[PDB]
């Protein structure tokens, strides 16, 4: 996260850190707890990965340097990557992770609410993006979970900054014309959440953008509302 | 993954 600040406990209780351990352990991506055994993230977080035994999923963690050998973590039971996701194209950048055991809910470990199918994002005026990603281009993973407030931009305005990618109805964009606030490397798969009438909901999944926090280059997010049939079908069929 | 994406080796 570029231009963000340090979060406090319980602000973002759905945020998880998706890490791998081979010989060393590292944070790779963010995710959102959406059910007691389900995390929602980006499909591209699985590109160039070994099988799922490598993954350690941390929830109820604010600060990655607070993690020790004895910190509990979740392991993966199933990975469901959207059937029509193709890496060079980038559309349908969405994936479900089923955990090996359900998590008990606490004030620091709770699921984010999901939107309805058919939702126009025009009612969301207070949106935030969180993660442990770089704080600048060519930067480094941050220890304390970062938060930043970013306005949504219309798909029409977003499309002007991105020839030659098509910005589809299944994407949502967010950024400042002047730049300086954005998601960055290591924030993939994390939440774009908006607060409406006292409650937070997941509007987007952190996906792509040009560099980080550049002028006139908004971040692009998978629009969760446009995949709610898929999310419901896949989690029900699995469960 | 293409460079516009945010994983560490994109
Ligand atoms: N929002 C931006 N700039 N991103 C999305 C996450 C991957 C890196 C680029």
């Amino acid at each position: 996260i570029v231009g963000g600040t340090n979060s406090s406990w319980g602000e973002w209780p759905w945020q998880v850190s998706l890490q791998v351990k081979l010989t060393a352990q590292r944070h790779l991506c963010g995710g959102s707890l959406i059910g007691h055994q389900w995390v929602l993230t980006a499909a591209h977080c699985f590109d160039g990965l070994p099988l799922q035994d490598v993954w350690r999923i941390y929830s109820g963690i604010l600060n990655l340097s607070d993690i020790t050998k004895d910190t509990p973590f979740s392991q993966i039971k199933e990975i469901i990557i959207h059937q029509n996701y193709k890496v060079s194209e980038g559309n349908h950048d969405i994936a479900l992770i089923k955990l090996q055991a359900p998590l008990n809910y606490t004030e620091f470990q709770k699921p984010i609410s999901l939107p309805s199918k058919g939702d126009t994002s025009t009612i969301y005026t207070n949106c935030w993006v969180t993660g442990w990603g770089f704080s600048k281009e060519k930067g480094e993973i941050q220890n304390i979970l970062q938060k930043v407030n970013i306005p949504l931009v219309t798909n029409e305005e977003c499309q002007k900054r991105y020839q030659d990618y098509k910005i589809t109805q299944r994407m949502v964009c967010a950024g400042y014309k002047e730049g300086g606030k954005d998601a960055c490397k290591g924030d993939s798969g994390g939440p774009l959440v908006c607060k409406h009438n006292g409650m937070w909901r997941l509007v987007g999944i952190t996906s792509w953008g040009e560099g980080c926090a550049r002028r006139e280059q908004p971040g692009v997010y998978t629009k969760v509302a446009e995949y709610m049939d898929w999310i419901l079908e896949k989690t029900q069929s699995s469960d | 993954c293409p460079a516009r994406f945010a994983a560490l080796w994109c």
